[PDB]
């Protein structure tokens, strides 16, 4: 009864960071280590003339990126754990989310080691226009 | 190819919208295409559902610097005999809203304590999980019609957890500066840790020099046994599963075997007694 979400490959790491008091740094860790990144994230096809924001409606991945659903980019979401945002709430699930094509092998860590820009919607060091 | 851990036990016959999906396997297939998925215009989001995700499947086969292990070698549980706290879980099964999945009911210790906890579940919506309550009943058959009563015992897990935490910090401040849980099938045990167990790097206690055992949530501190007080989490336990010793058959038979002064209660604590009681028997006597 039920339907799977989840692959073999990524029960190790989705395991320990469940049980981590810090999750992020369970996964920075568990990197620095030589685990392999999260898989099985929602990636799109897009036609990759987009806006190039980091958290949009639809995809808008420009040449230089890659689209990805939301909630799978989300450490939080994946594990199913708490979110650290007052509210709980979670900023990525329901939208799309770019990521550089530099470090679209490994989503999760991206977002968790990343800020957007509130003023111009772009990745800090990956777009945003302000300096 | 897939793994039952974090599986979707609602009984919604689609899957999620490519935003909301946590993973590919999850997305509704009506946006697979070309080896990924696509963006559909005009199909909207699922802005109101509830989807009960299973924690049955957790593997501790992380190999992390700086974080201890939680299984470990016989002889190293050996040596630690003191800190050994016979544990088990009796099941009850989600049901109505969802089905597939083993909810913590009545937890069980060496010590003879049992705690009933209310049904409570990892439950996916459009924001969040939202850990609560859920709709649940014991297995059918005769030998589980004890947990019937159960059912309307229960207290929060935010009690639960208190109370679990000190425990065994009662019983074990002046046995040991660790625990280690003594397991017969520990699948089940596995995923109602996952309800009052964290872990990560080796710490000390807020108040003196010992090994952290416990964690609050309240300020984000670490206790030995001696000043854990009010703390709801267990940290960095230790633990082992009898069953892969050698043993065939059910847990009561192999018990037997050696110890004539724990009849079967038929309820999670003498589970975990007679769990402790085996080991101890194994690697001490004769
Ligand atoms: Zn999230
Ligand atoms: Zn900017
Ligand atoms: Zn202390
Ligand atoms: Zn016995």
């Amino acid at each position: 009864a039920g339907n799977a979400t989840e692959v073999p490959a990524n029960s190790t790491v989705l395991s320990f960071c469940a049980f981590a008091v810090d999750a992020a740094k369970a996964y920075k860790d568990y990197l620095a280590s030589g685990g392999q990144p999260i898989t099985n994230c929602v990636k799109m096809l897009c036609t990759h003339t987009g806006t190039g924001q980091a958290i949009t409606v639809t995809p808008e991945a420009n040449m230089d990126q890659e689209s990805f659903g939301g909630a799978s980019c989300c450490l939080y979401c994946r594990c199913h754990i708490d979110h650290p945002n007052p509210k709980g709430f979670c900023d990525l699930k329901g939208k799309y989310v770019q990521i550089p094509t530099t470090c679209a092998n490994d989503p999760v860590g991206f977002t968790l080691k990343n800020t957007v820009c509130t003023v111009c919607g772009m990745w800090k060091g990956y777009g945003c226009s302000c300096d | 190819n897939v793994t039952g851990l974090f599986k979707d036990c609602s009984k919604v016959i689609t899957g999620l919208h490519p935003t909301q999906a946590p993973t590919h396997l999850s997305v509704d297939t009506k946006f697979k295409t070309e080896g990924l998925c696509v963006d559909i215009p005009g199909i909207p989001k699922d802005m109101t559902y509830r989807r009960l995700i299973s924690m049955m499947g957790f593997k501790m086969n992380y190999q992390v610097n700086g974080y201890p292990n939680m299984f470990i070698t016989r002889e190293e549980a050996i040596r630690h005999v003191r800190a050994w706290i016979g544990f088990d879980v009796e099941g009850c099964h989600a049901t109505r809203e969802a089905v597939g999945t083993n909810l913590p009911l009545q937890l069980g210790f060496s010590t003879g304590v049992n705690l009933v906890a209310v049904p409570t579940g990892y439950v996916d919506t459009p924001n969040n999980t939202d850990f609560s309550r859920v709709s649940a009943k014991p297995p059918p058959g005769d030998q589980f019609k004890h947990l019937i009563p159960l059912m309307y015992k229960g207290l929060p897990w935010n009690v639960v957890r208190i109370k679990i935490v000190q425990m065994l910090s009662d019983t074990l401040k002046n046995l040991s500066d660790r625990v280690v849980f003594v397991l017969w099938a520990h699948g089940f045990e596995l995923t109602s840790m996952k309800y009052f167990v964290k872990i990560g790097p080796e710490r000390t206690c807020c108040l003196c020099d010992r090994r952290a055992t416990c964690f609050s949530t309240a300020s984000d501190t670490y206790a030995c046994w001696h000043h854990s007080i009010g703390f709801d989490y267990v940290y960095n336990p230790f633990m082992i599963d009898v069953q892969q010793w050698g043993f065939t058959g059910n847990l009561q038979s192999n018990h037997d075997l050696y110890c004539q002064v724990h009849g079967n209660a038929h309820v999670a604590s003498c589970d975990a007694i007679m769990t402790r009681c085996l080991a101890v028997h194994e690697c001490f006597v004769k």
